[PDB]
C-alpha cells in the first residue's frame, strides 16, 4: 500500500498551517427550521367558498 | 386480536368514505349525530364476500 493516504493527510496539514478554517456548527434538525404545526395546523384546513 | 380499542369522532378533518377518500363534512352546519347501530345478522351482514 505504502501509506498514500497518510502522504496525503501529512502534506496537506503541513500546506496549510498557519491559518484557522473552523466550519460552523448548527444543526438543522433542532424544530426551529420547521413550520409550527403539523396536519393540525390551520394551513391544512379546506377552505370554504 | 384485541378487544380494547376506543372510537374517536373528530370533527376536524371529517372525510366521508370507506376508505376515507370522498367529500369533507362542513363542521360549521351540522342538525343531528347519530350512531348508526345494528347486529350481525343485518341484511345478510357478517359471512358475505
Amino acid at each position: 500500500s505504502c501509506g498514500a493516504e497518510l502522504e496525503a493527510n501529512a502534506l496537506l496539514t503541513a500546506l496549510v498551517a498557519g491559518e484557522d478554517f473552523t466550519l460552523p456548527d448548527i444543526d438543522m434538525s433542532g424544530s426551529e427550521y420547521d413550520i409550527p404545526g403539523g396536519i393540525n395546523s390551520p394551513i391544512y384546513a379546506e377552505i370554504e367558498k | 386480536g384485541t378487544k380494547d380499542y376506543i372510537f374517536i369522532l373528530d370533527f376536524a378533518d371529517l372525510r366521508t368514505g370507506v376508505a376515507f377518500n370522498g367529500v369533507t363534512i362542513n363542521p360549521r352546519n351540522i342538525t343531528m349525530i347519530s350512531f348508526d347501530c345494528t347486529e350481525a345478522h343485518h341484511g345478510l351482514g357478517k359471512d358475505a364476500y
